[PDB]
RNA sequence: AGGAUUGAAAGGGAAUAAGAUUAAUAGUUCUUAAUCAAGAGAAAUGGUAACAUAUCAUGAACUUUAAAAUGGAGUGUGAAAAUCUACGGAAGAGUUCUCUUUUCUUCUUAACAAAAGUAAAUUCCACUGAAAUGAAUCAAUCAGAGAAGUGGAAUUUAUUGGCUUUGUAAGAAAUUCAAUGAAUUGUGGUAUUUUUGCAGUCUUCAUAAAAAUUAAAGGGAAUCUUUUGCUCGUACUAAUAACCGCAACAGGUCUCCAAGAAGCAAAAUCUUUAGUUAAAUAGAAUAACGCAGGUAAGGGAAGUCGGCAACAUAGCUCUGUAAGUUAGCAAGAAAGAGUAGCUCUGGUGAUCGAAUCAGAACUUUAAAGGUUAGGGG
RNA sequence: CUGUUGCUUAUAGACGAUGGCAUCAGAAAUCGGUGUUGUAAGCCUCUCGGGUAUUGAAUG
């Protein structure tokens, strides 16, 4: 087989010393530097992980479409829509029993 | 490098003012036209010599044409 | 180290180029004691210590 | 497939008989050498070819048993097989 | 507005690749092709929904959320690469009086983008409402705060979007041939290993960083082309000769990549690519006494402070396994039988393939033992 | 006369020494005798085969 160095001065296989050897042409093997795993956006109250939102580096969502880094829903890109249904719910439903248990019972 | 798709796109190119060199690769099936523009290099694959000749007749008259063949320049 | 200051660099460049010997027309010299450097070093000698 | 043989340059070397000979009683068309009744041989005059379409058989068999000759007539040093790139075998000095 | 400086060339971090080139530097030069940052030239639609639209489709103060940014074990599994292998060849080389349609070598392709074809896993959405309870995993686990089924949405899979494919791009490179010019550069695998993700399981009186910086939300104040990209490091060794031990010291000194055979094994042993045949001089002779490695008749610890040293046992399968015991172990207890070569048969799957297990003939120098490899009570 | 030297010398030997021969010398293969192993390679038979054999063995 064809064994690759490094092409970068680390030495040490940390979390940013990440790399893949792909075939080249000629046959040899060349040295890359894949990029770190990311986590994705989360719910604000259930913590759970966001539909329609790509999991990137932060300062790749800069790069993204307007569109790319959002959902076109109230609190989107912030609140799942269980976690906003429920906003929705628990505004209408106490300011509607706020209005007949006081104000003019 | 960006590839166009259809016929339409690629005229459209050439009258444009945008572009810079034009390269024409034969190849043993089909023939690649390659516009070098400002930031990309556009290439359509024409697979009909019909087509190719009327592509080869739209280029301006005014812009450099590199013919490439089984040898390189 | 491949990896050095600039100003730590730039003193590695005079300590190489003070281990040289005296020219030969400076043995020439009428009255002259100095024939060879005595302030000389090599890598392998003696460690500069810098 | 039809394969053949140049022998523009070395005639006095190789009589194109025996060579037509050779591969008659040597190509193993199923383990037999001999048994090319399916072969194509011929004289084809200079060149010497096997045009065969039932027998299945391939470039790289017939450099093999070439070279076989080679071999055998101790003038492997003198000659060398050198593919035409066109489907045949010239030899080279 | 809230708290100053410094502190990491292994932590966080805007953005570059392939080929060629030099006596020596090269993600740094050259060719081609990219990317990033900073500049210049009364406010939209679609889908029931999850959510979706080459910028589009305004969004200030203020506040909030998320990211950067988080242990380990073990199991399963997607993809790539390497190795092995099936089909079809093209080109070159090796052996060849004994055979061998034979053995070997090459058949490649980046960053950044595209979107023909097509995946695995997970989470959500719509319809309906499950008991005769179903669904499923290697294991689990799940369900009227709603299962299964049908149809959809999203995200992850070493850049765009995981894989094949495409642009780059064959014009490069590889292997050949001729004397610069010509030829080729399919398709597969329910195989092994490494790498990289994923999914749930387990474990803690352990719960396994922060900031720079980025995005979104709530709110409703106000009304394609082109330029530039500064400073410093960059040679070489990184060790049986470039480092630390007074030295070309058998000592010590943090990492990355990683072929074949054989095997449970990254063990011992042999080989391929690469490196080397020099590493404090040799020749003749073949005394004693040594250092290192061995063997030995008969006896078998009688030697010795003492079985010190050496011998001995040793892999795998089957049978079998005592007292004692904190009931978990003791245990590989102890003890016994088998094991080779060749020719066959059967079992274990999917809509051709895996090494594994069992059995039967016959032959022999009667088989773990070249290497590796428990002495027991 | 003796010593050196030669026989990569032996009845000897750490080196010296000692012993033998030195042109009718010596060395060498080859052959025969003598041993060891166990029946070669090409096609159970060729086959008591093949191989080794002084190196510190014995003839020519």
């Amino acid at each position: 087989a064809v064994r690759v160095t490094y092409v970068r001065k680390h030495s040490y296989n940390t979390k940013s010393n990440g790399i893949r050897i792909v075939k080249t042409a000629g046959g040899n093997m060349t040295v890359q530097h894949r990029q770190k795993i990311s986590n994705g956006v989360r719910c604000g109250d259930c913590g759970c992980v966001l539909a329609g939102i790509r999991h990137i580096r932060p300062h790749q969502y800069g790069w993204l479409g307007k569109s790319k880094r959002t959902v076109t829903r109230a609190y989107g890109g912030v609140k799942c829509h269980k976690c906003v249904q429920k906003k929705i719910l628990r505004a209408f439903l106490i300011n509607e029993h706020n209005l007949i248990k006081l104000a003019a019972a | 490098p960006k590839q166009v798709q259809e016929f339409k796109q690629i005229l459209k190119l050439l009258k444009s003012g945008s572009i810079r060199a034009v390269r024409v690769k034969t190849n043993g099936e089909n023939t690649k036209f390659k516009v070098r523009c400002a930031k990309y290099l556009y290439t359509y694959i024409c697979a009909d010599k019909a087509k190719a000749e009327e592509l080869k007749k739209a280029i301006p008259k005014d812009i450099h044409v590199v013919e490439i063949a089984k040898k390189a320049p | 180290t491949g990896h050095k200051g600039f100003s730590y660099k730039l003193k590695l460049g005079k300590k190489i180029h003070q281990n040289r010997g005296v020219p030969q027309w400076f043995r020439m010299k009428t009255g002259n004691t100095i024939n060879y450097n005595f302030k000389r070093r090599h890598w392998n000698r003696r460690k500069m210590g810098m | 497939f039809s394969c053949t043989i140049d022998l523009t340059n070395c005639t006095d070397f190789i009589e194109p008989k025996k060579l037509v000979t050779f591969f008659r009683q040597t190509i193993k068309v199923q383990g037999r050498a001999g048994n090319t009744k399916g072969i194509e041989v011929k004289v084809a005059d200079k060149k010497v070819t096997i045009t065969t379409s039932s027998a299945k058989l391939c470039k790289r068999y017939m450099k093999y048993l070439m070279k076989k000759y080679l071999k055998k007539n101790n003038l492997r040093e003198w000659l060398r097989v050198i593919s035409d790139k066109k489907d045949g075998f010239e030899l080279k000095f």
